RNA sequence: GAUGUCGGCUCGUCGCAUCCUGGGGCUGAAGAAGGUCCCAAGGGUUGGGCUGUUCGCCCAUUAAAGCGGCACGCGAGCUGGGUUCAGAACGUCGUGAGACAGUUCGGUCUCUAUCCGCUACGGGCGCAGGAGAAUUGAGGGGAGUUGCUCCUAGUACGAGAGGACCGGAGUGAACGGACCGCUGGUCUCCCUGCUGUCGUACCAACGGCACAUGCAGGGUAGCUAUGUCCGGAACGGAUAACCGCUGAAAGCAUCUAAGCGGGAAGCCAGCCCCAAGAUGAGUUCUCCCACUGUUUAUCAGGUAAGACUCCCGGAAGACCACCGGGUUAAGAGGCCAGGCGUGCACGCAUAGCAAUGUGUUCAGCGGACUGGUGCUCAUCAGUCGAGGUCUUGACCA
RNA sequence: AUUCCUUGUCGGGUAAGUUCCGACCUGCACGAAAGGCGUAACGAUCUGGGCGCUGUCUCAACGAGGGACUCGGUGAAAUU
RNA sequence: AAGGAACUUUGCAAUCUCACCCCGUAACUUCGGAAGAAGGGGUCCCCACGCUUCGCGUGGGGCGCAGUGAAUAGGCCCAG
């Protein structure tokens, strides 16, 4: 069966809408806080968006304003965090398994750069 | 893949404007004249396969007429055939020759192409009335 | 599952290359003249489609390009693998200025 | 009797004389001697060979033990050919000549818990004449009160596939040898990256 | 249509059932530091230790 | 205090009074093609037109288009056309209300399987230590169909016309199994083109929404049938009908009454698949060993070999199970290279009153594919897991 | 919409038509305001045929979404 | 994909079709009608020119597979 990704029991417009605020954020806020599986959907995804950002022509700002669209953070990945990422390929976010919760009972994680 | 109710045109000069599928039998066509079945079955029929047919539409004037039943031979499945090599070949439109029982048609030619495996099931005549044989 | 370090890859390549065959720059679009070869009986006769170009697919061994013209009134497509024996000769005769890739919408014709 | 282990590399298009064949390129690294039976030993006539390498450090002390008893450095994988014998060690030169029927085994792609479609070849319902809720379903499991149970074996509902599957009279295209590299007429069950072992034919013709 | 259950069923065939519902227990470990106790390959909870600290006491 | 009914559809499986196929006797059997009867139930038995129809008639095929049982098999499986409720009309009966196995139009078929049965898949324990692998095959399932052509052969036969048996070689239907290399499908955000509108202040560039892809165009990997490969056997043993050898009762004759040979698509074996819960629990290779505990504690404990647990994944799978990797590390992701896919990005330059075109651009963009790469996470560790009962017997000290 | 005999006989359509259309007349059992026979137009009426289009079908495939399955939370039923 | 009603009790269901403009339009008729019968062709962007405007005809150019580009949007006919 080789196919490959998550549907989160969400449509497919849905799944994007989330990852791209999902990433928002993680580069809005160095680490976050949720669940394990969405994060080990964030992973790849805001990690190749550091690879688009890392290369500073003006393609590549356009590239990230579509996935990511506030400009502050695009700014902050543009111009602050993918510089600071030169000498490093790839590995840009790692993952922690923190633990359980109350309502849903589910495993829980914090993905951070 | 020629099936029961399929409208295959027609190539010949024998009036059969468009004539319309209704079995397919499996007779090669050795011996005396053409054979009878594999058997029941075969449910489609591919270039150079036998089909029997009712005829659909006709010549105002011509040997056969709107109604004829009378076995025809495919020439051109909008299908797709595979010769031993990879070649492919594929035609637009469907059609068929009308034949006596001996093989060769009840035209006096063949109008378009027609498939090289019409020479492999040897049917001499209808390949030499083709005006191009692909 | 047998685990074992292996290029699927490149064994398919060291099979699959011995098997292989370039052509002519041919885009799609572009109108070309196959001269291809026929075996009649032990007889190699030699006929030639000439058509416009609509699609080249796969590659390695399994790549193809399929021509299409109209021979005699009724429209026929036909499709070559490349390194067939049976296809001596290719030839660009025209460049086509063609927007897409596959050319499939040009069965209105 | 004659028979040799290897992997499912891939289906690919190649040309003898003029003829697309399509061949499916197993790959049949040497395989090592490892147990040798008899009857007097253990009753039966066969021969343990075995595949794909192992560092020893991932093995048993049992499979180090086993695998030490004929000098043999481990294999990740063992299995048995009935009715052989040779002498040294084994790759697929000196067993199969270009052009030999051979019959060979594989696992196959499984499908996980599949109707009665996929599964057996059924028949189906009327996708839409007012049919209720029975568009891929069986219909009937039997008559009445005679018998009134259900058949043994009544095909129905069921994982489909990860079967052991053979198949028959196949031929050797092409021997890439000391490349251990071989070339097979068509199919061969079980995914890409597999498990298949070449045994001759079983039958003649 | 409908299909219910014939006959009441007994205590004994019942608790045949819940044969296997039985919770499978943690399998825990002590922390290495701030020493409550972690569950393998997640965060010690009580100080915030996986190797250095990270989540915070 | 309810055993729902015709017909279709799905699904099957049995009977042999056998439609085909296989074997034989008789023939008013020359050959070919047949009639009829005995043996034979392995497999097979087409697609449509009309009618609710079963049935039957016709179209066109066929080796054949068999007959019946399974509550006229099969509604907790579907239809709901026929008939059986209420409305209405038609004929006919009735003064009437109403009427009729006369016809006609319409008319609700009830989401949750407890047990047995069945398909799959686990958990337990069992198999006289505790383990890792390799297996014999008790016994059990699937499979078993058939034409056409050609050679033998224009030979045997027959004035002739016609035309073989046997054997041998091919090619094909339907069915099945597998496979994704080909041919195609799809590929719900991989790439591109489009519109109306909103928004990133504006241009330019983009993003939403128009599906639960907004529309259209292509589409890799995977999955698939229309595609591809392979199959049904050969051979052997015992039979059926049947054909005979030796041969008495009954000096002759006799296949039989003692014995013996030949004899089918059938039985057993051979082929593919499961298989020691085969409690009768098999066999083989390898490994850990002979530990400790005041029987106030005649059984536990710590461990070896080994295993789980947990993380990360998978061409394995609903869960469980199964395969790989778990730093002594290439397991997945990312990253680099390549492949393939889309088809020529942004910007800027240039041409043009503009729409646009050309260049820079085989360009740009990128889900699964192929390898390489220690950048990320597979960190730490917790949990189990042997000490081998007795009886005779042979063998060594 | 009436026909028992009934798939009436003939013709049309179909490759093939118990249905349908025309004619036929032996009306079991049409008939004149319980109207008879017609008729443009109208019809979510009823009946047959055609063209077009189609997974209705041959024969199903891939994909999607909501269930079904797993986990934490609350937790019914008819039956017996 | 190939086929296109082979489905079936019956094309039930689902696709076709789809707006506005211009050409054109049958038997039959109660002269109202049938009739949106049927069947065609056009539709977007730019520049110039005219015209009664936001607007529209005309002429030449431009681009894409397609220009009511997305959504709202009749399948039609013959005969009872
Ligand atoms: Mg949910
Ligand atoms: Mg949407
Ligand atoms: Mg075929
Ligand atoms: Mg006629
Ligand atoms: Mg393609
Ligand atoms: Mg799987
Ligand atoms: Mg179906
Ligand atoms: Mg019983
Ligand atoms: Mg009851
Ligand atoms: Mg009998
Ligand atoms: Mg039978
Ligand atoms: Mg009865
Ligand atoms: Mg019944
Ligand atoms: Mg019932
Ligand atoms: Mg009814
Ligand atoms: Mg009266
Ligand atoms: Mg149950
Ligand atoms: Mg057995
Ligand atoms: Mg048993
Ligand atoms: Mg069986
Ligand atoms: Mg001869
Ligand atoms: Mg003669
Ligand atoms: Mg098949
Ligand atoms: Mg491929
Ligand atoms: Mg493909
Ligand atoms: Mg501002
Ligand atoms: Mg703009
Ligand atoms: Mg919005
Ligand atoms: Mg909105
Ligand atoms: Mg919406
Ligand atoms: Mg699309
Ligand atoms: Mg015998
Ligand atoms: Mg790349
Ligand atoms: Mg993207
Ligand atoms: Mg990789
Ligand atoms: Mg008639
Ligand atoms: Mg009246
Ligand atoms: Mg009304
Ligand atoms: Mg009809
Ligand atoms: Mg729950
Ligand atoms: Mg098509
Ligand atoms: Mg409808
Ligand atoms: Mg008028
Ligand atoms: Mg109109
Ligand atoms: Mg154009
Ligand atoms: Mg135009
Ligand atoms: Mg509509």
């Amino acid at each position: 069966h080789g196919k490959a990704g998550r549907k989160l029991n969400r449509n497919s417009s849905a799944r994007v809408a989330l990852a791209r605020a999902q990433a928002t954020a993680l580069l809005r806020e160095g680490r976050i806080q949720t669940t394990l599986t969405k994060a080990k959907e964030l992973r790849p995804f805001v990690e190749q968006l550091i690879t688009t950002a890392k290369g500073g022509d003006l393609h590549s700002r356009r590239l990230v304003a579509q996935d990511i669209h506030d400009k502050d953070v695009v700014r902050k990945v543009m111009d602050e965090v993918a510089p600071k990422y030169a000498e490093r390929p790839g590995g840009y976010t790692r993952i922690l398994r923190v633990g359980t919760r109350r309502g849903d009972g589910v495993t829980m994680a914090l993905i951070e750069l | 893949m020629i099936m029961p109710q399929s409208r295959l045109d027609v190539a010949d000069n024998s009036g059969a404007r468009e004539i319309m599928c209704i079995r397919v039998l499996n007779s090669g066509i050795g011996g005396k004249g053409l054979t009878t079945g594999g058997g029941g079955n075969k449910r489609y029929a591919h270039v150079g396969d036998i089909i029997v047919a009712s005829v659909k539409d006709a010549a105002p004037r011509g040997a056969v007429k709107a109604g004829d039943v009378v076995k025809a031979v495919v020439v051109r499945t909008s299908h797709a055939i595979k010769r031993a090599d990879g070649s492919t070949i594929r035609f637009d439109r469907n059609a068929a020759v009308i034949i006596n029982n001996q093989g060769e048609p009840r035209g006096t030619r063949v109008f378009g192409p027609v498939a090289r495996e019409l020479r492999d099931r040897r049917f001499m005549k209808i390949v030499s009335l083709a005006p191009e044989v692909l | 599952q047998t685990h074992i370090k292996i290029n699927r890859g490149e064994l398919l390549r060291g099979i699959e290359q011995d098997h292989t065959r370039q052509l002519p720059d041919f885009r799609p679009g572009d109108t070309v003249r196959v001269d291809t070869k026929v075996r009649e009986g032990n007889r190699t006769r030699s006929q030639a489609f000439e058509g416009v170009v609509i699609a080249i697919n796969g590659s390695g061994s399994r790549k193809s390009f399929t021509v299409r013209k109209i021979s005699f009134g009724e429209g026929v497509e036909r499709v070559f693998p490349f390194a067939s024996p049976l296809v001596n000769q290719v030839t660009i005769v025209e460049r086509g200025k063609v927007r897409r890739a596959k050319l499939y919408y040009g069965k209105a014709a | 009797m004659k028979g040799i282990l290897g992997t499912k590399i891939g289906m690919t298009q190649i040309w003898k004389n003029d003829r697309a064949i399509p061949v499916t390129v197993v790959l049949a690294g040497p395989c090592p001697i490892v147990q040798r039976k008899t009857a007097q030993t253990d009753g039966y006539e066969a021969v343990q060979i075995g595949y794909a390498p192992k560092a020893e450090r991932k093995v048993n002390k049992p499979m180090q033990g086993h695998f030490a008893k004929a000098g043999v450095a481990p294999t990740r994988i063992l299995r048995e050919f009935r009715g052989f014998a040779p002498d040294g060690d084994s790759v697929n030169v000196d067993i199969f000549a270009e052009g030999e029927k051979i019959d060979a085994t594989g696992t196959s792609k499984g499908k996980g818990t599949q109707g009665v479609m996929k599964r057996w070849n059924f028949a189906g319902g009327p996708a839409s004449h007012g049919s209720k809720k029975w568009h891929r379903r069986p219909g009937s499991i039997g008559q009445r009160k005679t018998p009134g149970r259900v058949y043994k074996g009544k095909r129905m509902a069921g994982h489909m596939g990860m079967e052991r599957v053979t198949v028959q009279n196949l031929e050797v295209v092409e021997i890439r040898a000391g490349e251990n590299l071989i070339l097979v007429k068509g199919a061969i069950p079980g995914a890409n990256g597999g498990l298949v072992v070449l045994r001759s034919a079983a039958k003649a013709s | 249509k409908h299909p219910v259950p014939k006959k009441k069923t007994s205590k004994s065939k019942r608790d045949m059932r819940r044969s296997h519902h039985a919770l499978t227990a943690p399998n825990l470990t002590e922390c290495p530091q701030c020493h409550g106790k972690k569950l393998s390959h997640h965060i010690c909870p009580n100080c915030g230790y996986y190797d250095g600290r990270q989540v915070l006491a």
